[PDB]
C-alpha cells in the first residue's frame, strides 16, 4: 500500500540546450556541460547534459532510465534533481551542473584549503540527503564519495542512482543478483547475502566521512576485494583518521556495527554531526583549520539555478 | 571509479 507517484517527467527539446563544453568522455556517452534555456520563459540554467553513445544497446537505455525514473521522484536540496529528458536519436538525461564536480575529487585538489566546519557540514548535508533518501523509502545501495556532487564548496548532493532500489511498505530488505559492485563500501550482509537496508546505506555513509576525514584515501587499499567479507568478520575496521576525535570516530565504528539495527539511523546523524558542526576544532583537529578560505560566459545575466528554476 | 566495482557473481 503506496502513495501514486505523481512526479512529473518533463520532455526537453534538443533546440531548447546548447552544449558549452565536455565534461567528460565515456563508453557509453558524452557527458557536457551546457545551459538550457526553456522556451520563451528569458531564463538560461547551467546543466550537465548525458548524450549516450551512438550505438545504445537496449539494455543500457531500459538501465538509464530507471535512474530517470528515480531522479525525477525525488526533492530534497542535498539530492541531484533531473531536469529532465531528451528523447534524441541517442537519449539525453539532463541534471543540474555542479560545477565543482565530485566530493571525492574537490578533497582530494583543495585538502589543504578544506577545514573543520566544511567537512563537519558536509557530513550534516549528506546525512540529511540520504535521511530524505529513507523517507522516500528508498536505498542508494552506492554511497560513496564519488557519488556526491559540489555545487559550491558550501553545498554538496548525493547522486549517481543507477542502483537505487525502491521498498515495497510491506518490503523491509532488498535483494539482488549479481552485477557489479562496490565491495569496499559495503555492509557485511551485502556482501555475504545481498542484503540492503536503509542501514546498510548507513555503513556506507560511514566509509563515506571516512573519505572525506582522509581527504580522499582509498579504503581498504592494499588489501583484495575478495578479502574484505573475512576481515570485517574478524573484526577488523578502517583506522582513525589522523584528524579525527574519537568522537567522530565512534560514530564512524557505529556505521560499522555487525547488527545492522545498532547502527545509527540518518536522522540521528544529522543530529550529531550537527551538534558537532557548531563547535568544529573540538571534534576535528586540522593543521592551520582557522584561516582556510574556500571560493564561464559573459551571458551571465539571466542565469538562474536549477535550485531557483521550480515548474 | 572502475576498480572499485567488482563482479559480484
Amino acid at each position: 500500500g503506496e502513495a501514486p507517484n505523481q512526479a512529473l517527467l518533463r520532455i526537453l527539446k534538443e533546440t531548447e540546450f546548447k552544449k558549452i563544453k565536455v565534461l567528460g568522455s565515456g563508453a557509453f556517452g558524452t557527458v557536457y556541460k551546457g545551459l538550457w534555456i526553456p522556451e520563451g520563459e528569458k531564463v538560461k540554467i547551467p546543466v550537465a547534459i548525458k548524450e549516450l553513445r551512438e550505438a545504445t544497446s537496449p539494455k543500457a537505455n531500459k538501465e538509464i532510465l530507471d535512474e530517470a525514473y528515480v531522479m525525477a521522484s525525488v526533492d530534497n536540496p542535498h539530492v541531484c534533481r533531473l531536469l529532465g529528458i531528451c528523447l534524441t536519436s541517442t537519449v539525453q538525461l539532463i541534471t543540474q551542473l555542479m560545477p565543482f564536480g565530485c566530493l571525492l575529487d574537490y578533497v582530494r585538489e583543495h585538502k589543504d584549503n578544506i577545514g573543520s566546519q566544511y567537512l563537519l557540514n558536509w557530513c550534516v548535508q549528506i546525512a540529511k540527503g540520504m535521511n530524505y533518501l529513507e523517507d522516500r523509502r528508498l536505498v542508494h545501495r552506492d554511497l560513496a564519495a564519488r557519488n556526491v556532487l559540489v555545487k559550491t564548496p558550501q553545498h554538496v548532493k548525493i547522486t549517481d542512482f543507477g542502483r537505487a532500489k525502491l521498498l515495497g511498505a510491506e518490503e523491509k530488505e532488498y535483494h539482488a543478483e549479481g552485477g557489479k559492485v562496490p565491495i569496499k563500501w559495503m555492509a557485511l550482509e551485502s556482501i555475504l547475502h545481498r542484503i540492503y537496508t536503509h542501514q546498510s546505506d548507513v555503513w556506507s555513509y560511514g566509509v563515506t566521512v571516512w573519505e572525506l576525514m582522509t581527504f580522499g584515501s582509498k579504503p581498504y587499499d592494499g588489501i583484495p576485494a575478495s578479502e574484505i567479507s573475512s576481515i570485517l568478520e574478524k573484526g577488523e575496521r578502517l583506522p582513525q583518521p589522523p584528524i579525527c576525535t574519537i568522537d567522530v570516530y565512534m560514530i564512524m565504528v557505529k556505521c560499522w556495527m555487525i547488527d545492522a539495527d545498532s547502527r545509527p539511523k540518518f536522522r540521528e546523524l544529522i543530529i550529531e554531526f550537527s551538534k558537532m558542526a557548531r563547535d568544529p576544532q573540538r571534534y576535528l583537529v586540522i593543521q592551520g583549520d582557522e584561516r582556510m578560505h574556500l571560493p564561464d560566459e559573459e551571458d551571465m545575466d539571466d542565469v538562474v539555478d536549477a535550485d531557483e528554476y521550480l515548474i | 571509479d572502475e576498480e572499485d566495482y567488482y563482479e559480484i557473481p
